[PDB]
């Protein structure tokens, strides 16, 4: 991106696809760094009852 | 489901028009000409690369890089010497031997951990029970000579010192994943 | 059009101090761009963000013309970087 | 970006510039102002051979109507 | 008839090889100014043209170069 | 400055710039450590700017990265590549499968490590040794060779 | 007939390849690959490994391919421990499976482009093969040889952030496969270098035990993701590309086509994911966690005998195979009681694959098995075991 | 002489680096297909030269009679040609 | 004076020959997603000569199996014709021009595929041979098209000398008329310099055959012979086919526009390398001999015929 209008232009015809709209290189749209903490959940077998190992 | 690709599903009778359209392909080199421009076409886009040295490749908290002992604030080395680093090591890399310290405490007389013979796995980050041994952040620790590479324990303590501010950054955020 | 691009790229050029201080980072740094100090570390490092650019260059550290001793101006090599502003350069955590 | 790429296409052009206007003054100089004869033709030379008879030694001189 | 549809399509260059083969075996053939090749050519003066002696039996020879006499390329010119 | 200790500094620093600027690297393409540069060669990281060669034969080749295993039998020929290449030449040894045996460090078809088959001079380490820790690891042979002072030897010799 | 061997440094030899070819003129009579350059003992040395401890080993088999190996050896284990993995871990493996198709066809069609001479297509994919290899770091911590698919579930959670950014990835990825589509799919020059070389008949394909997109290109129906659904293969909806007449030409096409299928089921995964833990519950097969393992007596107990010794599978043997990229992965796991395993033998799509050469590099010149060798994707990892 | 110059210094030039670059740094493969083509090549360099007059032959005053030896030159060749793609020549 | 002269077309030349190395590693790399060499000098303006001096320094290496003359008579030969074949261009003044010009340039190109049959016999290795073979046939049939597509321009253009072109295209490009032929006329300049359309002399992936024992300063002479000449053959396509415009007044709007025109047409075959895959050593050979020598003859007859019946014969001089 940041690229002059007529350049964009040109890029998008000599492509022949609106390269701009999909551009390879990553801006502001990637996941932010340090996204929030995460609280896991816990699966199955986790009950304190009916949850006898020779069963499972 | 399935999808054929270069089938021709009919048999298309060539119509002067038709045969036109092609024979000008062939003589004009009509798509060798498409080609070129799509080449032409990044050539305007913005190069991907990084400057490497101003810039760095980014690395997420996980990224396992170079072996490191961590130490408790207070400042006891955290390995008790369990050895079951060692025991999961897939690569016989980390040699571990013990005695009880005058303290009267676990540890480890010495550590060593064949960089060269360690293929950075991440089990020894995995099972650690008071996870003295981490997987450090740094991945620059090219040596000009094959000795630097085997680590004891005064290197890996070393490195935990150095880096032990990153390295709990980075346990901080992924230990509720874990 | 062009001459906004040109007038950006006298921007850049003017920044960086005087003629000095571009040919500083033309020659060592081999790039003349602006962004924002975001500090700089006891040892003398730089570190600057654009976050306009691509995600692989918002961050960049111009390193010091001498460290621990050696003379870093042209030698100048990626662990010179300290433990805890490395984390930051490598987008580890998104906070300087 | 592509500009620079550009840095290397001008001295690349500006060295095969040079070429072209250099042969072409080193001759406007030599000749005395005037473009070297061409002698593709054997006739050309010796009326170039002739103009240097007529003058100096060098064909460039060239006497007019007033001689 | 077919093939040579087939043909302009597929190898479209023998095609396009031949046509002008015969094209230029036949322009020369009929055109307006074939004729004009071995004059113009034959016209453009090389050698010196040597003068015959005037025996005064000739009324065709231009007794001078710009005499109404004589071979002209009026032709070449406003050709 | 004027003695002929400065010109023979100067000059080998010009010497040791030429050699530094452009390195044309030959990899054998052992193993999966060449597909980590693959990476260094490819846009992310691009290795030309720092004056790198993407594609280099043997006698074209200064520098050698022997990336993977260096089994039992490809040993005798990395040898004679490293034997055929230039003179002036070094050795980048990548990954922990060349640079010491690695996972396989026990085979009995695996050599434990290139260092007993050809002099290494930088070691880059880690099982898939990251694309920039071998821009790293280059950069660090860029380092020894500013570092050499063949002519002053020769003068003090 | 000037016998002459493609050398291993030379880059068209993957590395490690001495193709002794007869030249008979510049037509290549016979070729006699002599592999075995890159044997490192991967199976002799998981026999003195646990389970956990050898899954590493799956990860350089074939290197380009790494997680989808890992879920071959993850597969089997599970199989011969009667155990599954949770719901949300299949799907992981199932969207980490096809990154890697995407990974290793980028592979694969670009550097046989490489080896053809167009160099362009390979610089313009591989920037989109770190974007992806960050997916594999930020997962697992390894740009490749991630450890991330554990013999029963997967390792750790995605983190917060990932799927977002599979979903931008996989956005903006289809214009890129349509862009080396424009400069390496009609170019006259690609067609004549790929059409009509190597064409495999299909009961030929069938024999020579090739199972692969070799087997697909000759117009085989055979999917081991559809017909043998493993993991989550029966929940995504996919259009296996199979080609007509077999050429390079075909196969390539087939393998630009799966990428484009590949997003079709990374698509779904995305969208359909489901809230769960991402490791089966049994502390006897998968580790405890963390926390649970420093305040609780059972789990330290559980966490030290796993690490330490092992899952202990019980006595058997089985022959499990996924569709790999580059065709059908199997592993023969015999297993004791033991925690360590017995046999392992790594059924590499690729030995078959190298064994057709001599056949489909018949009346053949010296630069036709340049592509010969391109368009069976052989890794010599998988290949030399 | 003038060109004479040119070229010794030409060959000086690539001389001078040799010499710096030496002094500085201080069995059977055959295809009747090659030997055909080199031969062919010939058939058609012989050609290029009866071909080559043609600039100066084109002002000859005849010109009729140029433009029917010259047309009947090709096409005899390029009939040589044609049998030389009939029969298995030009197919390697 | 004349010596002068003669400097300023070699080194201005050579200067160009090592920027062309830069500007096809900064092209390639922009069309590929790369910056290119930038950090070495400013923006990698000092890049050719560092690897230049690099290449010196390298120890050359005399196999053992090689001659020790046919080895360095090789790259000695390539960099001499190449480089003198500058000397009779029109730009728009020749420093030499001779009445025969065209014919000089076509038969110095010719003596250059020896330089790859020499090297290949010196070297004395199976890949060093096969390649030259295949080599020279490549080079010599793409001379046969070659030479015939000049023979057809100068029968348009009166005479061999290439002074004479600069009057043809007063008025028009000769690609205009003959444009069928620039085509085939760049495509065999692609050959004849066996650039990427047409690397099989020195395929990479085939037979890494030209310069396998050629190291340091000998792969540096031809080395530098094939780029002088990228540029030589792009030149002679910006005077015979795209004609720079001439004013006698002012000769460097000659030379300006010379230059913009190689510097594009140089820029194409950088671009075209880029673009395409290599083709296969018959393909290539099925080019000339089945494509494009039947429509080079034929279109040479038209050639023959166009001037007579549309009374243009072409002033001799
Ligand atoms: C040559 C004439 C000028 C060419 C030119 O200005 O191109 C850029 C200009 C903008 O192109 P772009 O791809 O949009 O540039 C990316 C950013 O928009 C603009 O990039 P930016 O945001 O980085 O803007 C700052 C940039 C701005 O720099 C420029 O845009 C001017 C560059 C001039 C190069 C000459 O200045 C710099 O970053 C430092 C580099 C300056 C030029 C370095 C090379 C100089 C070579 C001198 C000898 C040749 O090109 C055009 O306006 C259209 C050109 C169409 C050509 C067909
Ligand atoms: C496998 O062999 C190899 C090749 O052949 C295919 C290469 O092309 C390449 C690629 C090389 C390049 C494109 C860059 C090399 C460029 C040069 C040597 C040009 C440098 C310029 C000069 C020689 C200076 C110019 C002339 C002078 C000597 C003085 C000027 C007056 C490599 C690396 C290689 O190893
Ligand atoms: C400004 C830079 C312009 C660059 C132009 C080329 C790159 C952009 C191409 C964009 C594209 O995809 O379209 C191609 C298009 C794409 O078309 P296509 O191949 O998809 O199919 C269209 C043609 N039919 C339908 C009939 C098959 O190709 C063409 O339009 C035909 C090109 C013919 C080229 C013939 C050879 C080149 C010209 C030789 C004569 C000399 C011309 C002047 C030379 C220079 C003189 C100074
Ligand atoms: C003419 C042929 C080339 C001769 C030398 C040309 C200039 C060399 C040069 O400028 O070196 C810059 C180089 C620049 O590279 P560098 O060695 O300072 O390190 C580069 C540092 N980064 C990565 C930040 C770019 O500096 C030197 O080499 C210093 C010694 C030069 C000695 C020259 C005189 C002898
Ligand atoms: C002067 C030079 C003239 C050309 C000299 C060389 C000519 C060589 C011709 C050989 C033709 C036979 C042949 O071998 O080619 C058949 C062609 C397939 O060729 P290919 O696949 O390359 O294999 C070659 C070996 N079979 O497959 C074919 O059948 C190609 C058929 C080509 C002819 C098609 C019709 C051409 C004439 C069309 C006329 C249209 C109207 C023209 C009007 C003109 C008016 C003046
Ligand atoms: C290295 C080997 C190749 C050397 C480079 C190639 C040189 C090719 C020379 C071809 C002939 C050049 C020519 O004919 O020009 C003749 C010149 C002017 O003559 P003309 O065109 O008729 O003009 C007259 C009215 N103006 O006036 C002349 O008479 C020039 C006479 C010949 C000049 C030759 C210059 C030296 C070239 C030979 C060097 C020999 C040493 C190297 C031997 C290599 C052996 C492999
Ligand atoms: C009266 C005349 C009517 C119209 C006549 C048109 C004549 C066209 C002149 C060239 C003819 C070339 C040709 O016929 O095609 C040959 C080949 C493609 O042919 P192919 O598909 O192999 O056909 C197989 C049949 N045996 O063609 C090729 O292989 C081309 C390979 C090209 C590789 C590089 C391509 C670069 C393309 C861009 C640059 C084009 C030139 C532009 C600049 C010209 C000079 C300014
Ligand atoms: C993709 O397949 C392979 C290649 O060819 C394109 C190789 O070049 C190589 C090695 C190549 C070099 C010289 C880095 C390997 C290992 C490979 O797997
Ligand atoms: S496991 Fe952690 S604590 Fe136990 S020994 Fe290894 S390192 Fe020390
Ligand atoms: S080191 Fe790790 S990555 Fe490099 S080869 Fe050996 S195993 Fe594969």
């Amino acid at each position: 991106a940041s690229a002059t209008r007529v350049i964009q232009k040109l890029r998008n015809w000599a492509s022949g696809q609106d390269l701009q709209a999909k551009l390879q290189l990553r801006y502001q749209e990637i996941a932010k760094r340090t996204q929030p903490p995460p609280k896991l959940p816990v699966g199955p077998s986790h009950k304190l009852s009916n949850n006898y190992y020779c069963t499972r | 489901t399935y999808k054929y690709v270069n089938k021709k599903e009919q048999e298309s009778e060539v119509d002067m028009k038709s045969a036109t359209d092609n024979a000008a392909r062939i003589l004009m080199w009509t798509e060798l000409i498409r080609g070129l421009g799509m080449t032409l076409s990044y050539l305007f886009r913005e190069p991907a690369t990084i400057n490497y040295p101003f810039e760095k490749g980014p690395l997420s908290p996980r990224f396992r890089g170079e072996h490191a002992l961590r130490r408790y604030p207070s400042g006891e080395e955290r390995c008790i010497a369990c050895k079951l680093c060692e025991a999961i090591c897939p690569a016989q890399a980390i040699t571990i031997e013990a005695e009880p310290r005058a303290d009267g405490s676990r540890r480890t007389t010495r550590y060593d951990i064949d960089m060269t013979k360690c293929i950075y796995c991440g089990f020894c980050q995995e099972a650690c029970p008071v996870d003295a041994i981490v997987e450090g952040p740094n991945f620059e620790f090219s040596t000009e000579t094959h000795e630097e590479l085997l680590y004891n324990k005064e290197k890996l303590l070393n490195n935990g010192d150095k880096w032990e501010a990153e390295i709990a950054a980075n346990i901080q955020a992924d230990y509720l994943y874990r | 059009e062009l001459v906004e691009v040109l007038k950006r790229g006298v921007q850049q050029v003017t920044g960086h101090g005087g003629l000095r201080g571009l040919l500083r980072v033309f020659f060592r740094a081999n790039d003349i761009r602006i962004g924002t100090l975001v500090g700089e570390d006891k040892y003398g490092n730089k570190y600057y963000e654009d976050n306009k650019q691509f995600f692989g260059r918002h961050r960049w550290v111009i390193y010091t013309t001498e460290m621990n001793g050696k003379n870093t101006f042209w030698d100048v090599d990626g662990s010179m970087v300290p433990p805890e502003w490395h984390r930051w350069l490598h987008c580890m955590t998104d906070d300087p | 970006m592509w500009f620079e790429i550009l840095p290397g296409l001008a001295i690349m052009g500006v060295c095969l510039v040079i070429p072209g206007v250099s042969t072409a003054y080193i001759h406007k100089f030599t000749n005395g102002g005037k473009e070297k004869r061409v002698a593709r033709v054997q006739y050309q030379w010796y009326l170039m051979e002739r103009d240097r008879r007529i003058s100096g030694v060098n064909r460039y001189y060239v006497s007019k109507g007033l001689e | 008839s077919a093939f040579l549809k087939n043909a302009w399509a597929k190898e479209p260059v023998l095609v396009v090889s031949f046509s002008v083969w015969g094209l230029a075996i036949i322009m020369p053939m009929i055109s307006p100014y074939t004729k004009y090749a071995s004059m113009i050519n034959k016209a453009t003066p090389y050698n010196y043209p040597v003068p015959v002696r005037d025996d005064g039996n000739m009324p065709d020879v231009p007794s001078h170069p710009q005499d109404p006499l004589g071979p002209s390329l009026d032709w070449l010119k406003n050709l | 400055r004027s003695r002929a200790e400065y010109v023979v500094t100067k000059l080998d620093d010009l010497i040791n710039w030429a050699r530094r600027s452009s390195l044309w690297p030959m990899t054998f393409g052992l193993a999966c450590c060449a597909v980590e540069m693959m990476h260094m060669a490819a846009p992310r990281y691009d290795m030309d700017r720092f004056g790198v060669v993407f594609r280099a034969s043997p006698r074209q080749a200064d520098v050698m990265i022997v990336a993977g295993t260096l089994t039992n039998k490809m040993a005798p020929a990395l040898r004679k590549v490293y034997d055929q290449m230039p003179e002036p030449r070094y050795v980048v040894s990548m990954g922990s499968c060349a640079n010491g045996g690695g996972y396989y460090h026990y085979s009995y078809s695996v050599v434990r490590g290139c260092d007993r088959i050809v002099p290494v001079d930088i070691y880059v380490p880690g099982c898939p040794p990251t694309a920039e820790a071998l821009l790293y690891g280059i950069l660090q042979l860029q380092r020894k060779i500013k570092r050499e002072q063949k002519l002053k030897i020769w003068y003090r010799r | 007939n000037m016998t002459l061997n493609f050398g291993p440094q030379h880059p068209a030899a993957h590395g490690v390849l001495r193709l002794v070819l007869e030249l008979s003129g510049e037509m290549v009579r016979k070729c006699d690959p002599h592999i075995g350059l890159l044997h490192r003992g991967t199976e002799k040395l998981i026999e003195y490994k646990t389970y956990l401890q050898a899954l590493p080993y799956f990860d350089r088999l074939d290197y380009v391919s790494m997680m989808c190996n890992e879920q071959a050896y993850s597969i089997a284990v599970e199989k011969l421990l009667n155990i599954q993995p949770p719901p949300r871990a299949q799907w992981i493996r199932v969207l980490f499976g096809e990154i890697t198709r995407i990974l290793n066809h980028i592979m694969a069609v670009t550097t046989h482009a490489l080896d053809i001479g167009a160099m362009t297509p390979f610089f313009w994919m591989f920037e989109e093969r770190e974007k992806m290899f960050e997916f594999y770091e930020r997962v697992s911590g390894a740009r490749m040889h991630a450890a991330y698919i554990r013999p029963g579930g997967v390792h750790q959670d995605l983190p917060l952030g990932l799927l977002d950014d599979i979903y931008e990835f996989s956005k903006n990825f289809s214009l890129r496969i349509d862009e080396v589509e424009e400069m390496l799919t009609n170019n006259r020059i690609w067609r004549n270098r790929t059409v009509d070389i190597g064409v495999v008949t299909a009961e030929d394909a069938l024999n020579y035990g090739f199972s692969g997109v070799m087997l697909r290109g000759s117009g085989i129906q055979w999917d081991l993701r559809k017909t043998q659904p493993y993991d989550v293969y029966d929940q995504v909806e996919f259009d296996v590309p199979i080609g007509s007449r077999g050429d390079c030409y075909d196969r390539y096409l087939c393998r630009v086509e799966e990428m484009r299928q590949s997003l079709r089921i990374i698509e779904q995964c995305l969208n359909k994911m489901p809230p769960g833990e991402i490791k089966v519950d049994d502390a006897k097969v998968s580790p405890p966690k963390r926390a649970e393992m420093k305040t609780s007596m059972e789990s330290l107990i559980h966490h030290f005998k796993l690490y330490t010794e092992g899952y202990q599978v019980p006595p058997g043997a089985t022959y499990t195979a996924i569709e790999a990229p580059k065709g059908e992965f199997g592993v023969y796991l015999v297993s004791d009681g033991s925690s360590r395993p017995y046999r392992c033998k790594i059924k590499a799509p690729g030995f078959a694959h190298l064994a057709g050469l001599d056949k489909m590099s018949k009346g053949h010149m010296l630069a036709d098995v340049v592509a010969i060798i391109g368009t069976q994707d052989i890794v010599f990892g998988e290949i030399d075991r | 002489m003038n060109l004479y110059t040119v070229i010794f210094i030409n060959i000086l030039l690539s001389l001078t680096l040799i010499l710096v670059a030496f002094w500085l740094p201080q069995r059977l493969p055959f295809s009747m297909k090659f030997f055909l083509v080199a031969i062919t090549f010939l058939l058609f360099d012989l050609e290029i030269a009866l071909l080559l007059p043609l600039p100066w032959a084109i002002q000859t005053i005849k010109t009729s009679t140029m433009m029917i030896m010259a047309f009947i030159l090709v096409t005899i060749l390029s009939l040589g040609l044609a049998y030389e793609w009939t029969q298995k020549g030009l197919e390697w | 004076m004349f010596f002068i002269n003669i400097l300023t077309l070699l080194v201005p030349i050579l200067i160009a020959m090592a920027f062309l190395t830069l500007v096809e590693r900064k092209i390639l790399g922009y069309m590929q997603l790369r910056k290119g060499p930038n950090i070495v000098g400013p923006y990698g303006i000092l890049q050719p000569f560092a690897d230049a001096m690099k290449l010196f320094m390298k120890e050359p290496m005399r196999p053992l199996t090689t001659s020790m003359s046919l080895f360095i008579i090789a790259p000695t030969l390539s960099l001499t014709l190449a480089l003198s074949l500058w000397v009779p261009l029109p730009m728009p003044h020749p420093l030499i021009n001779l009445n025969l010009g065209i014919l000089f340039i076509l038969a110095t190109s010719s003596l250059s595929v020896y330089s790859i049959l020499w090297s290949g016999w010196a070297s004395n290795s199976k890949y060093s041979l096969f390649g030259a073979l295949r080599a020279v046939a490549q080079t010599i049939s793409y001379e046969v098209t070659m030479a015939i597509i000049l023979l057809s321009v100068l029968l348009m253009n009166g005479s061999y000398s290439l002074q004479t072109l600069i009057t043809t295209q007063e008025h028009m490009w000769l690609l205009l008329p003959a444009w069928p032929m620039a085509m085939m006329w760049f495509i065999s300049t692609l050959a004849e310099t066996n650039r990427a359309p047409f690397d099989l002399t020195e395929g990479e992936s085939e037979l890494v055959g030209f310069n396998v024992e050629y190291a340091a300063g000998p792969f540096a002479l031809f080395f530098m012979a094939e780029y002088t000449n990228i540029i030589l053959m792009n030149a002679l396509t910006t005077i015979i086919f795209l004609g720079p415009l001439y004013y006698i007044n002012l000769p460097e709007l000659y030379s300006t526009n010379f230059m913009m025109e190689a510097l594009l047409l140089s820029s194409t075959f950088l671009w075209i390398r880029a673009s395409y895959p290599r083709f296969r050593y018959d393909q290539l050979m099925h080019l000339l001999w089945k494509n494009f020598l039947p429509l080079t003859l034929a279109l040479c007859m038209w050639h023959i015929s166009l001037p007579i019946f549309t009374a243009g014969v072409p002033p001799y001089m």
